[PDB]
RNA sequence: CAUCUCAUCCUGGGGCUGAAGCAGGUCCCAAGGGUAUGGCUGUUCGCCAUUUAAAGAGGUACGCGAGCUGGGUUUAGAACGUCGUGAGACAGUUCGGUCCCUAUCUACCGUGGGCGCUGGAAAUUUGAGAGGAUCUGCUCCUAGUACGAGAGGACCAGAGUGGACGAACCUCUGGUGUACCGGUUGUGACGCCAGUCGCAUCGCCGGGUAGCUAUGUUCGGAAGGGAUAACCGCUGAAAGCAUCUAAGCGGGAAGCCUACCUCAAGAUAAGAUUUCCCUAGGACUUUAUGUCCUCUAAAGAGCCGUUCGAGACUAGGACGUUGAUAGGUUGGAUGUGGAAGCAUAGUGAUAUGUGAAGCUGACCAAUACUAAUUGCUCGUGAGGCUUGACU
RNA sequence: GGGUAAGUUCCGACCUGCACGAAUGGCAUAAUGAUGGCGGCGCUGUCUCCAGCAGAGGCUCAGUGAAAUCGAAAUCGCUG
RNA sequence: GUCAGGUCGAGUAGACCAAGGCGCUUGAGAGAACUCUGCUGAAGGAACUAGGCAAAAUGGUACCGUAACUUCGGGAGAAGG
RNA sequence: AGUCGGCCUGCGCGGAAGAUGUAACGGGG
RNA sequence: GGGGAGUGAAAUAGAUCCUGAAACCGCAUGCAUACAAGCAGUGGGAGCACCUUUGUGGUGUGACUGCGUACCUUUUGUAUA
């Protein structure tokens, strides 16, 4: 809503209507549309949410995993059709809303808190 | 984005340990390889009993940055160090072993055994 | 850094001829017949119909 | 080869159904209407001279007003020519509009605009200049031009010499663009890519002279 | 370059400016009719008209809140008190700012900053 | 930071070959573009390492210190070897050792004012001309074909994807974001508790909206036409033959002219088109675009104001009440991340609820609340003459 | 020979010492040195390759008001 | 040469304050290049350069631990945790 | 049906590549 | 600081005071000057203005045009950069 009336009626017609409530903490799954070739099938990425852009079609929201011993952070575009699903497998507890921190922490010390009703 | 004087770990089992990338390959005045790259890197520590020594130049291919990789729908991949893969004077892999993951722009057929070898495809 | 020849007379009046000034904008308000500067306030307080301590 | 006249309104993306994102300027194309024709045996060339948007009675001189009378057209903020070819104006007349379905998905045009204005800059950010040694003795030079020529032969600076100066605000085009959607309801041109100025500026859209 | 950009600097340090810009909301709101500099007085409205939209509402969070952004107790009460209560139903634009020559010792232009229905 | 030459390093076009193909050797034409990064050394050079299509040769005060540096060399200190009785010295070596100038003229890069342009004005333009750009790899296909004993391996033609360079842009990815939010240390203050301000590099730390920006994103060097270079000709004499040439007719290059982009009528040859404005009286002779007086003040321009994604100042763009130009207000969006107060639990630090709350620069949209005035100045009164055409 | 992908420097050797050498001392030496040379870890805008921001000048306005220089100037290019 | 308070502090270091004294005798705007002085900076990390010049970095207290070599004192706050 | 190739000479041709701009008749020509 | 008035033979003899030069700096009038390249003059020369005259006159200016690289010193020789 900071851009024009006609760039707003534009990038609405393209918005998803059904997306999770997830914020930053959380652990989630990401189904992601792979082509190999003629084959097509979904990748399941699994991590935190460590960041969180909300622009409406331009929102996104940034993944971190520990993949083989190697850190993995990818970006989401939200409403970009190869993130096929998200699910929500557990809420955490932040103070902050980015959690780039994580970035320099490693196993016991990157634990975060789960949220409970 | 790899230049000359980047440190890599490797990600492979050739005997490698660090490597040191002395140049970028394929253009004049060529700055940076990224995922997919061939690059002239030097030993810089290797296991003790191996077949690659420290101080041989090789040849190698980037398969992890820390910049990342873009996809066509926006998306960023990036990964928490740099690694390379040797290969060949013929631009073949070495290794019978992968470590950690790699991405699926080295789906070619000169880097096919990389993406049938790693424990991870993304 | 500085000249080799004195600039005549001639030169330096055609560098000043930019030099000019202009008049104001000035109006006479008609709430005062005043002479005041357009669209200021007069030096007894007085703009457009309104005054300033009374 | 006849023309658009509208409005850079910003920029978006559209997602297509393969997952790719397409970086879209959105173009505003208020129909423009068709002010005058000129020919061969009036001007010496032909041409379609066409106006868009509005502009309130008070901005519009007598001259203006008139110009605009004399077709069926009201008076807009600007007034464009382009020039055409016979063939290109069978069914075009005074007080015609051109509007936004002149264009078709997939065509490709050129855009043409008026730059940003970067007011004065200096060699490094006008010409690609490189700055010299920050700290290894360097004195109070670090951003300045260096060498502005030769000695004694020829004991002048030659013409065209990069030097600090205005940069932008020109009249910039850019060619090979892909119409990715013609919204004739909105009246609205989507394009890939970035065209020249900020939004809110004037931009010409034109079928590609590539071909 | 400076596109769209907001602010002004007038030569001072944004701890100067702010404190500067404090004080000329404080003597405004206790005197309601000041000469400043006309750019001064421009940007004095963008400090000035937000407290007395804050002072609207009577609570004392509010109050708090105009304290921290005045620093003068008698100011508070004043805005919460008379200039809250009289520019209730005015939707915007509590100064008014006139252009009144230029200083002597400086050639600078000036200003009068005025409250709208004051005395 | 350059600019030129061509005796060409690559790329382009050819002749010959001890030219099978691939690849070379050599000569001719060709200056459009392009033409490494490092280790050592003060080095230029050179060697080496690894690239590249290539890492050209030169001129320019061995281009460039009123643009930078000061490592070498060539001041004063000191030492070694050597020479000298010595003061001292060097076919040498070693450690250390102040780099001034606010730019008048020309030049150049930008950006204005004046006047001119055969009455004035507002627009839109033509293009004489000028500048910019001009590079190239690899893969696939043709085709494992032509060629070759095999090995190997094409021309021509097509498609794709790169490097370097350039431009624009900020949707994406990031950076910054000292007027946005939060945490926290010390100290002082607000009477005090609470709350929250000042100062400590923005105190420090974590995020971050616009704008700007690259490392981000898109695009560009496409195709064509004309005249040619070397070269290849056709027909053809001089010279019964031959012969590209004398007559005549062709082909032919990254080069030339166009073509693409930008500027451009101060192009004084000052161009074109459309529309708009001005139609009053007298007197006096120097009898002529003559002078003065009265009446007139247009189209429009400027001053001034609110301003701007425009800007050093300018200029340029928008608006000035019959108005959204700026601010404010309202709503939204965003960012931050759970305000204060109160309650509750706890000995307390603190936690929870009220409530994703509170606050939220620059954004979007509405909204005359504040400020854009009632004005003034400039710009005139139908635009000389001579010919020729229509009238 | 070592070190580096690559070392005119460095270190260890060799001895052909142009032209070392024993109180103008020879060869070593713990500690010490704002001492000379070389190498490494960390760290970085030193750099690839620069971007943004803050303050101070620059710029505009008002006030005050220098300097060196200077035969006189109606003070362009190119080729000679 | 003398005096020299508070909080914390080993301290006359330092941060903020008291008593006391001041705002440094041109200002106002604007917010271009360029210069100076700072802050931050993706990926890389000396490839810079004569030379890591300059910057960045380290940094307190207690405890653990500390090599070669040595003139037996050191080295040594070695290093590091 | 004239043709061949030797001399001696007048005037021409090639041999003939450079760096700011034609630039080796002062220029137009 | 000045304008009058007054004094004085005189006040552009008024105290920065006899005379009051040049450089240098104003204002007014006439003519020239915004398509044109250089030691700034010289030879010619239209036009305009003002005086006068019945001028083949005078005074100012100078469109256009031919020619034309200061002076001194020192030198074999200097526009000499
Ligand atoms: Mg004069
Ligand atoms: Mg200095
Ligand atoms: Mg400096
Ligand atoms: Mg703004
Ligand atoms: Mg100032
Ligand atoms: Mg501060
Ligand atoms: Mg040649
Ligand atoms: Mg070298
Ligand atoms: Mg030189
Ligand atoms: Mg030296
Ligand atoms: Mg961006
Ligand atoms: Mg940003
Ligand atoms: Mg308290
Ligand atoms: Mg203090
Ligand atoms: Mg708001
Ligand atoms: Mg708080
Ligand atoms: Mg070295
Ligand atoms: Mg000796
Ligand atoms: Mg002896
Ligand atoms: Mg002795
Ligand atoms: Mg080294
Ligand atoms: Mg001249
Ligand atoms: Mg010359
Ligand atoms: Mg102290
Ligand atoms: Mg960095
Ligand atoms: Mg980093
Ligand atoms: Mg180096
Ligand atoms: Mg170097
Ligand atoms: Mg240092
Ligand atoms: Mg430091
Ligand atoms: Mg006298
Ligand atoms: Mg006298
Ligand atoms: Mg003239
Ligand atoms: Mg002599
Ligand atoms: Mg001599
Ligand atoms: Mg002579
Ligand atoms: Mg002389
Ligand atoms: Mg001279």
């Amino acid at each position: 809503s900071g851009k024009h009336p006609l760039v707003q009626a534009i990038e609405n017609s393209q918005l998803k209507t059904d997306l999770p409530e997830f914020a930053p903490g959380d652990t989630v799954v990401v189904q992601v549309k792979v082509k190999e070739g003629d084959r097509e099938r979904l990748q399941a990425f699994e991590g935190v949410v460590i960041a969180k852009k909300n622009r409406g079609l331009n929102s996104a929201f940034t993944v971190r995993k520990i993949s083989s011993g190697v850190g993995v952070e990818r970006v989401f575009q939200t409403h970009s059709p190869v993130v096929a699903k998200i699910e929500v497998k557990r809420r955490g507890d932040v103070r902050r809303a980015k959690l780039y921190y994580l970035r320099d922490l490693s196993g016991k010390a990157a634990r975060i808190r789960e949220k409970l009703p | 984005m790899i230049q000359t004087e980047t440190m890599l770990d490797v990600a492979d089992n050739s005997g490698a340990r660090r490597v040191q990338c002395i140049k970028v390959l394929g253009g004049s005045h060529r700055r940076y390889a990224s995922v997919g790259d061939i690059i002239k890197v030097t030993v810089k520590e290797a296991i003790p009993r191996a077949r690659v020594k420290k101080g041989d130049v090789m040849n190698a291919v980037v398969v992890r940055t820390k910049f990342g990789i873009r996809r066509p729908d926006g998306s960023v991949i990036r990964f928490d160090d740099n690694a390379a893969v040797i290969l060949n004077n013929n631009k073949a892999p070495i290794a019978t072993r992968i470590f950690g993951p790699v991405t699926r722009e080295l789906r070619t057929e000169q880097f096919m055994k990389i993406i049938s070898l790693a424990p991870e495809v993304l | 850094a500085v000249q080799q020849n004195r600039k005549s007379r001639s030169r330096r009046d055609m560098r000043r001829s930019h030099d000019a000034l202009t008049e104001n904008a000035l109006t006479v308000d008609q709430a005062t017949g005043e002479t005041h500067r357009r669209h200021h306030v007069t030096k007894d307080g007085f703009y457009r119909g309104r005054q300033l301590f009374a | 080869a006849i023309g658009l006249v509208g409005r850079k309104c910003g920029m978006t993306r559209i997602f297509t159904d393969a997952g790719v994102s397409v970086p879209v300027t959105v173009i505003e194309v208020d129909p423009n209407r068709i002010t005058q024709i000129k020919t061969l045996e009036t001007d010496g060339y032909q041409a379609v001279q066409v106006t868009t948007g509005e502009r309130r009675e008070s901005r519009v001189t007598n001259a203006q007003k008139g110009h605009f009378a004399k077709a069926g057209v009201a008076a807009g903020r600007l007034v464009k020519e382009f020039r055409v070819t016979e063939a290109e104006l069978e069914g075009r007349e005074v007080g015609g509009t051109i509007g936004v379905d002149l264009f078709t998905v997939g065509q490709i045009v050129d855009v043409t605009g008026q730059s940003k204005g970067k007011g004065f800059q200096g060699g490094v950010k006008r010409w690609n200049f490189r700055t010299q040694d920050a700290t290894h003795g360097n004195s109070v030079s670090h951003r300045v031009l260096g060498s502005t020529g030769q000695n004694q032969t020829p004991g002048r600076v030659f013409k065209g010499k990069k030097m600090a100066g205005h940069l932008g605000d020109e009249r910039v085009t850019v060619q090979g663009l892909e119409i990715v959607s013609v919204d004739t309801e909105r009246s609205v041109l989507v394009v890939k890519g970035a065209i020249p100025g900020a939004t809110g500026g004037d931009v010409i859209v034109r079928p590609t002279i590539k071909a | 370059m400076r596109h769209r950009n907001s602010g002004v600097k007038l030569g001072r340090t944004s701890s100067h400016r702010k404190a500067m810009f404090q004080n000329l909301a404080n003597s405004l709101f206790e005197h309601e009719l000041i000469k400043t500099t006309l750019p001064k007085a421009k940007e004095l409205r963008r400090v000035a008209e937000p407290l007395i939209t804050l002072a609207k509402n009577d609570t004392v969070a509010n109050r708090r809140l105009a304290f921290a952004r005045t620093r003068n107790a008698a100011t508070v009460g004043k805005l919460f008190t008379v200039l809250g209560p009289r520019y209730k139903e005015r939707n915007g634009g509590y100064l008014r700012v006139l252009k009144a020559g230029f200083r002597a010792g400086d050639a600078a232009p000036m200003a009068y900053v005025e409250l709208v229905d004051r005395e």
